[PDB]
């Protein structure tokens, strides 16, 4: 998702969410102190790479150990 | 006529005719000499 | 084992290719002759001149990690 | 004749007036919820919000928790609701610490929908929010205790 | 004001001069290529007619001839199908033993060992088993000999010639006028009554004269060669009366209104014929007659030249309320000016119709021996689902195109569209929240069940045996359907479909055809997953459409076009803001939805319906009813569905199904190949091509057409195209291998 | 199996980082005048030769290794 | 010498029913913008925030949330119609800041009263290597 | 805010100022080129970083350069 989909789509989506919060009663009593924005382009590449690598390592580590220790041989 | 021949010389049509002739030749070669993992004539 | 070792050679060569092209084109290229002024990690240089997505050396690293994971895989 | 009109007659403010937004039933009901009683001590408004939410939270935790079918201890699942009130009272507390400072005035609007000047709600003040968190916590744990206090002659106990 | 025929003579000369000039239609492309990007643009703008010119008449004539060319190609395709059924098929052998013979219509040449794909299909035939279902259609129509398929192929070839000639004619010779295209009332009248009405009537006429009698003789076991020819039922009516007695009257009850006599071959019995497994052909003929009458009537709503009738403009303008202002006023001018608006509407409706076809053809098998050809049924369902999904994504794309190019409030205004634009923010925010809620309350349940089953807590899962989430509404609906015949449907003899009515299990040739479908917690979870995926696809596409012109981030997005990469790294980053990229992402999400849909279909049919029936009535399904317990878990979908049913495709080497084993891996390859494009950007690739160009120029072998990496939009287009191709072809190979082996 | 997999992925990441910091050196620390016409500047001087041949070797290995695997398939 | 026109409140605003793309809390506590134009007649124009509005005859005032929305609307006012336009910035204090056209002349037309800002007097490739500005707050292009 | 710089390779075609969507560029008189005018960036506080000006520069290499710097509310394009 972070590697295929890129930023501008999510920025416009966050804008439509900021309007939603300011116009919703009760919740508009809570104000964010940092403006919501979409992740940076470089940040998106990094976050997508980290998810890719973590899934890579964890998927293979699970299969490796379970297929080997399940038989132990 | 000259425009028709100029169309036949465009890249996709020339590629199809050239690759069709090439595909047919390799098919007949593997038809008269099927399999062959080596160069047997030495 | 002969076929797998050549896949290994493919993985080493391509991962080396990505990292070396990024390291040598990090200070500049025909597309962006002043890349050294923009630093190591920046998003891009805009849609002008045809499009310059993933043109920094950081992006070269980011592309090479996929090939590293594929090679070690 | 049309139903949808601009927000308070101004078309260039990002909103609209609809039966969901501007209607006598909706306007009165929201104006009578404790969070929108802009002239009441926030401690009491917190008590009401805490009592309502602490009372509501007991149901799901008891009927859906892990000990739900072990009736020996499932009724005590209100502790989970009470723990969430504790956690939420922390979320409420840490919110005001960052939002409002000690000497800062109120950030609430000091106007009315009709233009007349108004006294801002003290909820958007440091001490006002502190009273609301304290009220929400006191009413919260009281709502959980009072909900668990009842148990019998109900179709879903 | 008077509808009439209007054409121009010889508007465009027929010559090969413009054949030899690539990119003649565009003014920038016609100069030839300076770089390689030209070569791609020539194909990307090949069918963008409204960007080649601004004259609506030229555009309409081009579109007309393109339709004729498409019809020519479809007729050529049908000619090929019928000709392969006649020349390289075992249809005559499948006609004598439809329950044992595998339908096949393609035989490969023996060149490089591919003759192994010519597998034993029965009837003394070595070929490729077909799942298109043409055998069932040709049997339902009454075709018996290869000669009739030959004649149908020849007729289809002649019709392809006719369509090609008409396409040339209505562009180079008598080319119609703009007002001719814009006579919408006349066109809808002729399409409702002339096209659909008379078409249904013609097919009902064939079915009552050829399909019904020949199929009676086929059901009775008469040898197809010993069956009388169809036209012999049109000469000697004794032959038609010996099968259906009412034909002895001779159209007299029709004119005297004694239609109750025709209940012999025009019935309302419903269900399935237990001998073939398809719907009763008498019911289908009666259906086509009713459809013909209804459409012949409906083709009279719109006024033309004789005063009587409606004008769509008045009907639109008259529909305005207190919530929508002067709604519908202006829509008649929009839909008679913009081709893209009509295309969006028709793509949406045709895709949804294809999906409805996919459902209705599995739940009510229309053709004989279709319900038991599990390969054909699975393939038809999946194919129609994919067609519909793609067409709906295209509807979204063309709606956005209309927004960017044909929308203008100063000339052709509409109040409804303006009101929608004035709260796009609320619409998109609410759809966003609905999507989040559905994602948590469907897939989150699957994660809950996985984590409870892994922790040794099978009673804390959401299951038919633990925390139950029964689809009470759908169960009550199918029950109400079951009890309808004889109550809220007295004319109906059995249930509408077999999935409704309790009992009444129809089986053909030792295999089951249909039975009541169970609905439990698994069905509930999967239906909510489907709703969620549909909602997210709708969110992506509709958000792209509504924000095509302007947004808080880019207030002049319409000037950038419909298809542009970005608007710079600024504003934090503006990648994929164009509506084109919204269609690009909606493609992935439509894939993600349709794949789960078809996997649901496959597992449900292989678990709770399809199987083998005993002589005593013991039905064992292809999988042992494992849908209730295994499909409520992601690990169950991984293990009891993928890992178990992919065996056939990973074991097909050395058999006639090895081609599916090759396509499996090839589609894996192209799917992963797309990830290079989807994860990268063209700047790196251009910098690589720079050094490659150095290497070429060193040896005096650099091309004049300067190589350039793909454009950003082209990068995404290639990425999504390869991603879709790989995924769909992988599922195609897997499905076909599995269902042809275990079917 | 766990130990060999662990160290090979560790080494793969370390190699990507080695080339990453090589590019970071070229941008942040490389002084072209103080490295005038030595081996380091000459690497930049024929960057196209190094990158093109790395590309040829990756193409050669990739074309043939894949082709042989597909042939046997 | 040029004198910027002061912002006159109570100036008519175009006819519009309202949209969700209007002002937010940013206008209340941060800043907002106001574009003004003359126009010859009552027309319809597409809003940079939502749908369509009716441009009133005579002086028009329109308040937006971003500066880019003002210049985009102004550019269309100058292209489709033939209308001159100005726009300002408004802080929550009530202060107004004149923005564009700054000189009263459009920025694409050279004007003699303008001073250079950020103009480097060398080829772009004549910037220095980053090592020569290391440990300093400088950049190779600020010079 | 983002930094924008103009180099003396500018020919004075006024294209960066026309493409700018937030009125950051200006055309000032100069004596270096034929059109007697060069570009300047006096209002980079409104610059969003779209690099639409660089896409329109005919100089090789560019004469407008947009160096993306410290993000602000104005540079991020926020209407909220
Ligand atoms: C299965 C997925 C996949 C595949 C097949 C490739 C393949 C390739 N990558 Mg790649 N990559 C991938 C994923 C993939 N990548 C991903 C996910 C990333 C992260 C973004 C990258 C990032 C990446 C980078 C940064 C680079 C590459 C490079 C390369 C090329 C290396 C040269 C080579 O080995 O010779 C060829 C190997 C092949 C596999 C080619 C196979 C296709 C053959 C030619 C089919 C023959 C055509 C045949 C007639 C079919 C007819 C088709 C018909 C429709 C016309 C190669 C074509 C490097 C490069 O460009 O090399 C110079 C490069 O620098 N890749
Ligand atoms: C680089 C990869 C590669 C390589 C080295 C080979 C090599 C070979 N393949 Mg193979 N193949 C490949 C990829 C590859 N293939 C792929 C990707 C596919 C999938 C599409 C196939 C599918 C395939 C099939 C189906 C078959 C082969 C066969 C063969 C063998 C036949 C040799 C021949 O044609 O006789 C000799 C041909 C010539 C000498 C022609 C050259 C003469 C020229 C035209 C004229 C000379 C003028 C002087 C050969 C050793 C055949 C075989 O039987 O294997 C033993 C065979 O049936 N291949
Ligand atoms: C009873 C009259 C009639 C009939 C049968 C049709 C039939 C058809 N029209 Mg059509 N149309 C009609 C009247 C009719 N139209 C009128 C009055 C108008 C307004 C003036 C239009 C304007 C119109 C447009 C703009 C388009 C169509 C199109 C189509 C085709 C739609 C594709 C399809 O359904 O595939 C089904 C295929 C078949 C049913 C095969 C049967 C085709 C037969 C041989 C055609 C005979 C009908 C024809 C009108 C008779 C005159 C031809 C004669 C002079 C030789 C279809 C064949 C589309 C098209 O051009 O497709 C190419 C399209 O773009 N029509
Ligand atoms: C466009 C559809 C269509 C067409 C082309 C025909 C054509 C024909 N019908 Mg038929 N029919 C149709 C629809 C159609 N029917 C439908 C929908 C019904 C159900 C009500 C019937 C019920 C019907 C009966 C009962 C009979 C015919 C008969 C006939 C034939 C007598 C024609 C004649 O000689 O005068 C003729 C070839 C008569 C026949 O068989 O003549 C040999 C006859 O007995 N038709
Ligand atoms: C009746 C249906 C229909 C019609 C008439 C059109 C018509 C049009 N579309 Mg559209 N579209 C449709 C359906 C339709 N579309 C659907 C269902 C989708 C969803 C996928 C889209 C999504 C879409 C997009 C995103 C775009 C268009 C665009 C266009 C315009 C330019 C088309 C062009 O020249 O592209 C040229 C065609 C090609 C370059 C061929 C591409 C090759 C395909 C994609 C892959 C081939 C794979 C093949 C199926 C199987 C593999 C075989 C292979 C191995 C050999 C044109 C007026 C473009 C436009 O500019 O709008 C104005 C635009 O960008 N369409
Ligand atoms: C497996 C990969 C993956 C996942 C998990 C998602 C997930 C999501 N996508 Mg996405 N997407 C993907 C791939 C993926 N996508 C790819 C490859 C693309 C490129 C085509 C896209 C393109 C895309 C678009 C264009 C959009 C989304 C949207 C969404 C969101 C829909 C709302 C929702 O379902 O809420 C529910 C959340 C989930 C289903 C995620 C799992 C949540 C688990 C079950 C709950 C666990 C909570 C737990 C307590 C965590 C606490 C632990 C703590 C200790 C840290 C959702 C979060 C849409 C959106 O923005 O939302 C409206 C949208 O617009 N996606
Ligand atoms: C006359 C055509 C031609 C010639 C002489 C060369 C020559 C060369 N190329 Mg090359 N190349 C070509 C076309 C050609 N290329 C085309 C069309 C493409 C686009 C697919 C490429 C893409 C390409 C890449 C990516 C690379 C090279 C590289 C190289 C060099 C190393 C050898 C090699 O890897 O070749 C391999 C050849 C291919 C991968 C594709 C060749 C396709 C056919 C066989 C060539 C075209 C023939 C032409 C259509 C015939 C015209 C007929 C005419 C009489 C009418 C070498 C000097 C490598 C390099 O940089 O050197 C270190 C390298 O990385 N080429
Ligand atoms: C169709 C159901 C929607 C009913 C709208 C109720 C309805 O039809 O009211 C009708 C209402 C009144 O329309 P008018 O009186 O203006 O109609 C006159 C002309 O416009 C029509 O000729 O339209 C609206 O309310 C505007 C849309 C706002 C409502 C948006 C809510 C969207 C949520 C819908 C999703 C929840 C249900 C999903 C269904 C599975
Ligand atoms: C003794 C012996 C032998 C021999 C061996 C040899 C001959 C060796 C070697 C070796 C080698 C030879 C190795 C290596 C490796 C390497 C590598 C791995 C590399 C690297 C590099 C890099 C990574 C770079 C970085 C950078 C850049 C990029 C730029 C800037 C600068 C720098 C440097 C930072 C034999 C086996 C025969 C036998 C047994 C005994
Ligand atoms: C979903 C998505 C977003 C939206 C994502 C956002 C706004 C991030 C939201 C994160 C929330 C707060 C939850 C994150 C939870 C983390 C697990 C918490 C980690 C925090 C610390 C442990 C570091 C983008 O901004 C984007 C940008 C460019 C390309 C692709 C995408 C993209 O795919
Ligand atoms: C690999 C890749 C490329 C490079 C891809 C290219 C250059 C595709 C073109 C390759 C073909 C093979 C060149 C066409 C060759 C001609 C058909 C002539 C060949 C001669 C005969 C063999 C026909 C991009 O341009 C790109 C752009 C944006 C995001 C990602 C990527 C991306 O991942
Ligand atoms: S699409 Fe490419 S050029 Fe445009 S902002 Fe994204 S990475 Fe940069
Ligand atoms: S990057 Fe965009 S906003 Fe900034 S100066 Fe250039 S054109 Fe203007
Ligand atoms: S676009 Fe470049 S050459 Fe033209 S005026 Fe601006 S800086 Fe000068």
């Amino acid at each position: 998702m972070f590697l295929i989909s890129w930023r501008g789509y999510w920025q416009e989506l966050i804008e439509t969410l900021a309007w939603a919060h300011e116009r919703t009663p009760l919740a508009n009593l809570i104000r964010w102190r940092d403006k919501p924005v979409a992740l940076s382009i470089v940040q998106a590449r990094l976050v997508g790479l980290v998810h890719f690598s973590v899934g890579y390592i964890f998927t293979y580590a699970a299969f490796l150990i379970a297929s080997t220790s399940g038989k132990f041989g | 006529m000259r425009d028709l021949k100029t169309y036949l010389s465009v890249a996709p049509v020339a590629s199809t005719l050239w690759f069709a002739a090439l595909a047919g030749l390799l098919i007949e070669i593997n038809r008269f000499f099927p399999d062959a993992l080596t160069f047997p004539f030495f | 084992d002969f076929l797998v070792h050549h896949a290994i050679a493919l993985g080493l060569h391509t991962t080396t290719l990505i990292l070396v092209k990024g390291a040598l084109d990090a200070r500049g290229s025909k597309l962006m002759p002043d890349k050294k002024d923009f630093g190591y990690s920046f998003p891009c240089d805009g849609p002008g001149r045809g499009g310059t997505c993933d043109i920094s050396a950081w992006d070269a690293f980011y592309l090479a990690v996929f090939w590293m994971l594929n090679t070690i895989g | 004749y049309q139903v949808v009109q601009p927000i308070n007659g101004d078309p260039f403010i990002g909103s609209l007036e609809t039966p969901v937004t501007s209607s006598p039933l909706v306007a009165w009901y929201l104006s009578n919820l404790p969070g929108y009683r802009t002239a009441v001590n926030p401690l009491l408004r917190g008590i009401e919000v805490g009592l309502a939410h602490g009372f509501l939270l007991v149901g799901p935790f008891v009927k859906a928790g892990p000990l739900r079918n072990t009736e020996i201890a499932g009724q005590a699942g209100s502790l989970a609701a009470g723990g969430l009130v504790v956690i939420l009272s922390i979320c409420l507390t840490i919110y005001g610490i960052s939002s409002f400072n000690e000497g800062d005035p109120s950030t609430a609007p000091s106007l009315t929908l009709t233009g007349r000047k108004k006294q801002p709600d003290q909820l958007q003040t440091a001490d006002g929010w502190a009273k609301f968190t304290g009220g929400f916590f006191f009413g919260g744990i009281s709502g959980v205790i009072w909900a668990f206090f009842l148990l019998y002659v109900l179709d879903l106990p | 004001p008077e509808v009439k025929i209007l054409v121009d003579r010889d508007p465009i000369k027929t010559s090969f001069e413009q054949w030899a000039k690539p990119g003649h239609f565009s003014r920038t492309i016609a100069k030839g290529p300076d770089t390689t990007t030209w070569i791609w643009n020539l194909h990307a703008d090949a069918h963008d007619f409204d960007s080649h010119t601004s004259d609506l008449e030229e555009i309409s004539r081009k579109v007309f001839s393109a339709h004729f060319g498409q019809l020519s190609i479809i007729f050529l395709w049908l000619s090929g199908m019928y000709f392969h059924g006649a020349r390289f098929s075992n249809y005559e052998a499948w006609l004598n033993d439809p329950t044992h013979i595998r339908p096949s219509a393609q035989v490969v040449w023996p060149i490089v060992g591919q003759e192994i794909l010519n597998g034993d299909v029965g009837g003394g035939f070595r070929g490729i088993q077909i799942t298109s279902g043409f055998f069932q259609i040709w049997r339902a129509s009454g075709i018996t000999s290869e000669l009739q398929l030959y004649c149908t192929a020849i007729g289809a070839l002649v019709f392809a010639a006719l369509m090609l000639f008409a396409g040339w004619f209505h562009y180079h010779k008598a080319a119609p006028k703009l007002v001719w295209f814009q006579d919408v009332e006349s066109m809808l009248n002729h399409h409702l009554a002339g096209l659909l009405g008379l078409g249904s009537l013609s097919w009902a006429g064939h079915q009552v004269h050829v399909s019904l009698p020949i199929n009676q003789f086929l059901n009775a076991g008469v040898d197809p060669k010993e069956i009388p020819l169809p036209h012999e039922f049109i000469l000697n009516r004794d032959l038609l009366a010996q099968l259906y007695p009412s034909f002895a009257e001779g159209a007299t009850p029709f004119f005297t209104l004694n239609w109750s006599k025709y209940a012999d071959f025009l019935t309302f019995r419903g269900g399935l014929d237990p001998l073939t497994g398809g719907l009763w052909l008498t019911d289908i003929a009666h259906h086509h007659l009713a459809i013909a009458i209804l459409f012949l009537i409906a083709g009279h709503m719109y006024r033309t030249n004789w005063g009587i009738g409606h004008g769509i403009k008045d009907i639109l303008e008259a529909h305005k309320g207190p919530f929508t202002g002067q709604g519908h006023k202006g829509l008649y001018e929009i839909l008679t000016t913009s081709w893209h608006a009509q295309l969006s509407i028709n793509l949406a409706m045709l895709g949804s119709l294809t999906i409805i076809v996919a459902h209705h053809m599995y739940a009510m098998p229309p053709y004989p021996y279709l319900a038991t050809d599990y390969g054909t049924q699975l393939s038809l369902f999946t194919h129609h689902m994919w067609i519909g999904g793609f067409l709906i994504v295209g509807a979204a794309a063309h709606a956005a195109i209309f927004m960017v190019r044909d929308y203008d409030p100063t000339t052709r205004y509409n109040d409804l569209l303006d009101r929608v634009l004035r709260h796009r923010d609320a619409i998109i925010s609410h759809l966003n929240w609905v999507c989040i809620f559905l994602g948590f309350h469907s897939f989150g349940l699957y994660i809950h069940n996985d984590t409870m089953s892994a922790l040794g807590r099978p009673q804390d899962m959401f299951s038919d045996t633990a925390i139950q989430l029964q689809p009470v509404f759908a169960q009550w609906i199918q029950n109400t359907h079951a009890l309808a015949p004889g109550t809220t449907a007295p004319g109906a003899t059995t249930s509408t479909s077999l999935t409704w009515g309790g009992g009444d299990l129809v089986s053909v040739g030792g295999k089951v055809a249909l039975l009541p479908i169970p609905l439990g917690t698994a069905d509930f979870l999967v239906h909510h997953i489907h709703a969620f995926t549909i909602h997210v696809t709708v969110l992506i596409l509709l958000k792209g459409v509504l924000f095509a012109r302007s947004s808080r981030l880019i207030p002049d997005k319409a000037n950038l076009g419909f298809r542009f990469p970005c608007d710079g790294p600024g504003r934090g980053g503006t990648c994929q803001v164009s509506a084109w990229d919204h269609v690009f992402l909606g493609l992935f999400w439509m894939y993600n939805a349709i794949s789960v849909v078809i996997f649901h279909f496959s597992w449900k049919m292989q678990s709770d319906v399809w199987g083998s029936i005993n002589d005593q009535g013991v039905v064992t399904h292809i999988t042992g009813g494992n849908f209730a317990q295994s499909s409520i878990t992601i690990n169950g979908w991984l293990r009891d569905f993928l890992w178990a049913q992919a065996s056939q495709v990973i074991q097909s080497y050395g058999s006639s199904l090895s081609a599916y084993g090759l396509f499996f891996l090839g589609a894996h390859f192209v799917w992963a190949f797309s990830l290079m494009f989807l994860f990268s950007g063209r700047g790196y690739w251009q910098e690589l091509i720079e050094s490659i160009v150095w290497a070429h120029n060193k040896l005096k072998v650099a091309p004049a057409t300067q190589p350039r990496a793909l454009s950003i939009v082209q990068g995404r287009a290639v990425g999504v195209t390869h991603y879709l191709l790989g995924g769909i072809a992988t599922t195609w190979a897997f499905f076909l291998a599995r269902i042809i082996a275990v079917g | 199996a766990a130990l060999y997999t662990h160290h090979q992925y560790i080494a793969g990441f370390i190699m990507t980082g080695a080339f990453a910091h090589g590019a970071i050196f070229f941008i942040r620390d490389y002084n072209p005048e103080q490295n005038a016409d030595n081996v380091l500047a000459r690497m930049l001087e024929h960057k196209e030769a190094i990158i093109s041949h790395l590309s040829w070797a990756s193409l050669f290995l990739g074309f043939h290794t894949l082709g042989l695997y597909v042939h046997n398939d | 010498g040029f004198t910027p026109p002061e912002l006159d409140p109570n100036t008519p605003s175009p006819i519009f029913g309202g949209s969700t793309g209007g002002l937010l809390r940013k206008a209340q506590v941060e800043e907002f913008y106001v574009i003004t134009w003359e126009s010859p007649k009552e027309q319809i124009f597409e809003m940079p925030t939502g749908g369509a509005a009716i441009m009133r005859e005579g002086p028009n005032l329109l308040k937006l949330a971003r500066k880019e929305q003002c210049l985009a609307l102004g550019t269309r006012l100058r292209s489709k119609y033939k209308i001159k336009y100005q726009f300002y910035r408004v802080f929550p204090s009530g202060e107004v800041q004149y923005l564009h056209p700054k000189d009263g002349v459009y920025p694409e037309k050279v004007n003699p009263g303008r001073q250079g800002v950020g103009v480097n007097f060398r080829s772009i490739g004549k910037n220095v290597s980053p090592i020569e500005v290391k440990f300093t707050g400088k950049q190779p292009y600020d010079l | 805010s983002h930094s924008v710089k103009i180099y003396d390779t500018c020919i004075g075609c006024t294209q960066c100022v026309r493409a700018c969507p937030t009125d950051v560029l200006e055309m000032i008189p100069w004596g270096g080129c034929k059109a007697k005018q060069i570009a300047s960036a006096p209002r980079t506080e409104d610059c969003v970083g779209c690099k639409r000006c660089e896409s329109a520069c005919p100089t090789d290499f560019l004469s407008v350069r947009v160096y993306l710097w410290h993000e602000t509310t104005r540079s991020m394009g926020l209407a909220y």
